[PDB]
């Protein structure tokens, strides 16, 4: 299957990277508590 | 050849009377430190 | 932590763990306000706390785009913590 | 150290070595907790202690991948020291 690029801020903490992101914008649009 | 022995002289006084600002302690000896 | 697991578990090491709970609670907790509070070295401080947070839980299906690095985890922060992480971790 | 070997070995230089043992024991030992303890300059401090640790023991069969640099040694750390080295030595 074709792999699509999804958006994520990727910080590299040493030898392996991690993809830090937040969903506060997804909860604020529906006026829901995060 | 770039490990030259640098040699110079230190000097320090012992037993000097500090003059008064207008002095009950008087130095008989002075202290120093080793390389240790 | 492997250092307190490789000795097995004794009844002596339990007091060390209960004290280490308090020592990790008073210092490392709320690390971002401490990184704004302190002087220099905040980038190494934030990177250190995040790297210990990754190492606490320790083909690939999720790679980075311009490289091939597997992305090995995911942080879920708030929107106020995301930018304060992205400024202290600039690159 | 070549500086105390190039003079040969005398009985005078032995006291210097026995004092230098204590001076290297009190300062440079447990350097990673000192690098977390101090202020700035921890990257140069850790890089300095590791570079002195390489220089203490001083075609190639083990090269780096994206370059051709021979890898000239290997550090074996624990898992708690590996990430605290990889944060202070970022690149």
């Amino acid at each position: 299957q074709p792999r699509v690029p999804i958006s994520a801020a990727v910080i590299k903490l040493g030898n392996h990277a991690v993809a830090v992101e937040s969903l506060q914008k997804m909860y604020n649009d529906t006026q829901s508590p995060y | 050849p770039l490990n030259r022995r640098m040699q110079y002289s230190y000097y320090f006084p012992v037993g000097l009377f500090m003059p008064n600002p207008k002095t009950q302690q008087l130095p008989v000896e002075a202290w120093i430190v080793n390389k240790n | 932590d492997p250092t307190f697991t490789e000795r097995g578990f004794s009844k002596t090491v339990k007091s060390d763990l209960i004290a280490m709970f308090k020592r990790h609670l008073l210092e490392h907790s709320f690390f971002l306000d401490r990184a704004e509070n302190m002087g220099s070295g905040f980038s190494q401080y934030v990177r250190s706390r995040l790297s210990e947070m990754v190492a606490a839980v320790s083909v690939s299906t999720y790679t980075t785009a311009k490289g091939g690095e597997p992305v090995g985890g995911v942080f879920i922060v708030t929107d106020n913590v995301l930018r304060q992480l992205l400024t202290f971790l600039g690159e």
